[PDB]
């Protein structure tokens, strides 16, 4: 998925149980692979220090 | 001489400049200015976003 | 609008976008106990925010032949976060609660459900020399379920909803705090109990304060190939609570 | 950078109910997530990049 | 001076007030506080983005290029150096400086120059202490063609001369430039028929340095090397641009590879 | 200022005061002057403990380590140095630092760089004046894997550049640190299993300086060596801490070997 | 007197007719972290009366042979009451302590103990290549003791006093907050802790503040046909407990 | 600038000291500062123990 569009999307949709976990990551701008390639963790990776609250917000 | 304040951490802190060349492209950087404007990539919508109402009416 | 609301509670929230207001029951919002109407000479813990707060049960298919459901309080708590482990280390407590039991459904569902808090709710017994073994008043985080028709056991609860397991008229389940969760308008139903009972505090394990139930009044009922699992879930907050009388771990 | 002294969490997403939606629909939807930081946020010490490299002058 | 918001305290609430809530189907994004989501307390908090400016971020000096040349031709070195200016040569201050679409700033050209001796045949060698000219030709001015024409006499083109052992050289250079700021993307072409070189190498346009040995060769013979260095000062850097994901390819185009987003996962749901 | 309390005179007594007599019983330990046990004299007494202050006691530059590296490979030196920071190396600085449980504190490193030549086949040997680099990568960063790479760019990375003859070159390095001091004994594990590192150096994460030879490599070949030099200013010091009995073992433990208490006495009256 | 004190904590009380004063650790008593030295942004719960209150470790006997014991501190408080069930769902954690130490001994009996709380006590390893297993730090409630000869194991913990398991004089342990129990004076010491650690609140599991220790300095000893047995019982009682960061069960 | 008193030996004398930079951990050290405060290690006790009377009543 990491040369598609794929890649910015995970699929939910209905279940007939009551569905797991759509997905989950750790936590760690700037060295997670899912947050590294953002612009919070391509402006963080000019930086060794990092502090304060930041917010997902989901579409 | 122009006296400035230091970089001061938290919980004397002045330090004296005299700029010496006739070119102001000679002066030593600034790293003093500290000023911000987020609302202009952050929120650049024409009709302001009151955060405790609605986005979308 | 009027249909969007909020609640939050310790660290967690709930929020609705068809809702249909709050009913605060008996019009008193739950708050602690006074020192005028105390009786217990010791200090009580309050550990506020550790225990209020957002629990969720285990959710229930409504299916088309369903009947209903209860769940006793606070029994239903007892496994519930830091909730349960202060009933476990206290001879006394009292909370109320906000119960919020919901429900949704598309525009192309029907069904109507009748969610109401019946304090002191004494079930019956299949047999009438014998009252109902505690495995079958209380499934814990699991709502033991009400049955259409009459049952015959021996120590079985007497569970047939036309008498709503209590031996009064179902229809009559309505001075008792309730909303109705009906799938044309709201999705959600907010009841605010406030700690009922006849001394200031009592003892968790032993009394339960009331018992909540979810009885269908209208069959859930879709055109087949729509969605045929539409679970109801109900989520609990405790509100002011505080234990007091400290002892040893259990409940033996 | 990754480290396991001052690890930062996790973040994790679940069906809360399920995704309801009629006959004549589909019954695969998205969720996709942003990430920003909010305005307590901030960085310090400065380093090179390390998502770029080469191994000659570019001519 | 520039710190931090605080976070403020909050006890429950339960109202029609959705914070949380947002359409994201705007440009504005959500400007939720952690003080909307959970209760938090007041906590003053005295962190700076004091090195998170655009003047702490780009005002570190960084190599653009080396150049070599030899007093006696080592093996195509010639005598003298050469080098068309731009910051397109590394991967290193050019990333940063495509983060922005238009900068301008007042540069610090420090060079760190060295020398070595080369293999020969030479014996008994004894070489006194180089002097190393540096010559800036601004563009359309003549170009040497060997190590002494008349083209050092540097009659009006600023030079260094500098002698080995001393302190690095620097000097500072305004903000020069046709247009109002530096132009980091240009997505017209030179000519009006849209032919010719396109992208930004249309526009740049910066002169060259020339470097040589201002002493006359020694028997032996040394291979000198000069790093140039570019430090930005007083800048404004306007219009932000997302920063690459791929490798360069060429200096003066952005021509790149296509390459994966982001690394590998097992899973959707990994620990 | 700081000045020892001066020493009052008193008479003869024959009271019902015992200042002698106390119990060390509990924490507080006794009080007493010389002028409760004999009847001493007025001196005013001048002399100040104004260096015995933790910061005339801590203020003095002390070597931490030495790294070798070479132009030519002499013998397994590589041709740059490396070394990831801490202070147990030594057991001169480190036994200072191990008599406080916690310091905050401003360094000053001071580098003293020295160089030799090899033994080498190499004739008619003369080597320009070196110039080495000296860069400091905070813990995370990209660490050089040979002489000449991408990494000693130094686009961000703190470096300096010094050529031999000058005046050892030095700096100051702010108090950087997660916590509120530096911790100098810590009692945890790495993981919350208690597995993994114990002691001080899971804590310990300060980065690696690196250095090299500038200069490309002469047919004789250096070798060089670099001495780095901490010296606290600013000094608290908190909680202190009984000195080390024992020699040192290892430079990430406190293994020690069981050691005497005191030197030997023939008997218990000893003239 | 000046003999006599008592001490109340939440719903314990500790008394003592034989004791020397109090020794208030570098001379702050515990209090709750301020708002200018905080550092986690959200709401710390605080149970008071609940955690703070005298907590007893198992007893060890006073042999005329022992060479000392050692507790590690919150590592002996983990299985102990409300505190050890805060320590199990929250990341952080601070508290001061008061720990007291009592061994009462007759007339004919005479021994000294050093009863001294180190901060930061880091302890060595009979290998020089290894650092020691959890196991043999720590005991929880029972004391991990000293021997008086240097020992040989491989993650064995070297311990010998003249070194402390430290490798520092026994003898220069008296910056640390002490008092000695002398058993021709008191019977008790009481030191009082506060919260000393460079960070404002750590994670209990994984960091250990400070390690009581109980060193003989004279051994006991007495005429036999006197009582054999001597028990030294250490209890201590957190003080100012507050713990944030709530998360679930565990310490995986 | 700011001038303080040199260490002056008991039977002019004063400095002149000027900051360059920006930083104040680019300062010389303090060494002027011979504060103290021995009653904490020395006298921890929660209760005044008076030198003249018996530690021990």
């Amino acid at each position: 998925n990491l040369k598609t569009m794929e890649a910015y999307r995970v699929q939910v949709r209905s279940t007939d149980e009551m569905g797991g976990q759509i997905f989950g990551f750790p936590l760690q701008p700037g060295a997670s692979s899912v947050l590294q390639r953002t612009l919070l963790g391509e402006i963080l990776n000019y930086y060794t220090h990092w502090s304060g609250s930041l917010k997902l917000t989901f579409v | 001489a122009q006296v400035s304040t230091q970089k001061t951490g938290a919980h004397i802190i002045h330090y004296t400049n005299i700029n010496y060349y006739k070119d102001a492209a000679s002066n030593s950087a600034n790293r003093q200015d500290f000023t911000q404007d987020p609302s202009k990539f952050t929120e650049p919508v024409k009709d302001v976003m009151i955060k405790s109402l609605p986005a979308l009416n | 609008s009027d249909r969007v609301r909020s609640i939050t509670l310790g660290n967690s929230t709930i929020t609705t976008q068809e809702c249909a207001n709050v009913v605060v029951g008996y019009g008193v919002w739950p708050d602690y106990l006074s020192d005028e109407e105390a009786t217990a000479e010791d200090q009580p813990t309050q550990p506020d925010v550790a225990t209020c707060r957002f629990y969720t049960l285990n959710s229930v298919k409504w299916e088309m032949q369903s009947a209903g459901w209860w769940w006793k309080f606070p029994d239903a708590l007892s496994e519930m976060g830091l909730f349960g482990q202060n009933m476990q280390y206290h001879y006394l407590g009292r909370s109320g609660y906000t119960i919020h039991v919901q429900c949704n459904a598309s525009k192309f569902h029907q069904g109507c459900l009748l969610v109401v808090c019946v304090p002191e709710a004494e079930m019956g017994c299949t047999n009438a020399e014998n009252a109902p073994t505690y495995g079958d008043l209380c499934g814990g985080e699991t709502a033991k379920q009400f049955e259409q028709n009459a049952v015959t056991g021996e120590t079985a609860v007497q569970t047939a909803v036309c008498n709503a397991g209590m031996g009064v008229g179902v229809g009559n389940l309505t001075i008792y705090p309730h909303q109705w969760i009906n799938l044309r308008t709201n999705n959600s139903a907010t009841i605010v109990m406030p700690y009922i009972n006849s001394v200031p505090m009592d003892n968790m394990f032993r009394h339960n304060n009331f018992t909540l139930m979810i009885i269908p009044f209208a069959p859930l009922d879709y055109v087949t190939g729509a969605s045929s699992y539409i679970p109801i879930t109900v989520t609990v907050a405790p509100m002011s609570a505080e234990y007091n009388g400290l002892r040893l771990a259990g409940h033996q | 950078v990754d480290d396991k002294y001052t690890a930062s969490g996790f973040i994790s997403c679940w069906y809360q109910t399920n995704v309801i939606v009629p006959a004549e629909a589909q019954k695969s939807c998205y969720i996709m997530c942003f990430v920003s930081a909010c305005n307590d946020f901030s960085v310090r010490m400065l380093r090179d990049t390390q998502f770029i490299k080469q191994d000659t002058f570019y001519q | 001076m520039g710190r931090v918001a605080d976070t403020i305290a909050r006890g429950p609430s339960n109202s029609e007030q959705i914070p949380a809530l947002t359409a994201v189907e705007t440009g504005h994004t959500s400007q939720v506080d952690p003080s909307d989501t959970m209760q938090t307390r007041h906590v003053h908090n005295y962190h700076s983005r004091s090195e998170s400016s655009i003047e702490n971020f780009l005002c570190r000096s960084a190599c653009v290029i080396y150049i070599k040349y030899s007093s006696a031709e080592s093996n195509n070195l010639k005598r003298y150096a050469e080098w068309v200016i731009n910051t397109r040569q590394v991967a290193q201050l050019r990333r940063k400086m495509e983060m922005f679409t238009y900068i301008r700033c007042d540069m610090e050209l420090t060079f760190v120059i060295t020398s070595h001796q080369e293999m020969s045949t030479a014996t008994n060698s004894d070489v006194p202490v180089q002097t190393h000219q540096i010559m800036y030709v601004p563009p359309g001015g003549p170009v040497p063609t060997s190590v002494n024409d008349y083209v050092w006499q540097t009659s009006t083109n600023p030079s260094i001369f500098w002698t080995e052992g001393n302190a690095p050289p620097r000097m500072s250079i305004p903000f020069m430039s046709i247009g109002n700021a530096y132009t980091m993307f240009y997505d017209g072409w030179s000519n009006f028929s849209r032919d010719g070189i396109y992208g930004y190498n249309s526009l740049n346009n910066m002169g060259t340095i020339y470097a040589r040995h201002v002493n006359d060769s020694s028997p032996g013979g040394l291979t000198s090397t000069i790093r140039i260095y570019f430090k930005p000062k007083h800048v404004k850097a306007y219009v932000p641009r997302p920063p690459r994901l791929c490798q360069y390819k060429k200096a003066k185009n952005v021509n790149f590879d296509v390459e994966a987003v982001t690394t590998e996962r097992a899973s959707l749901v990994t620990t």
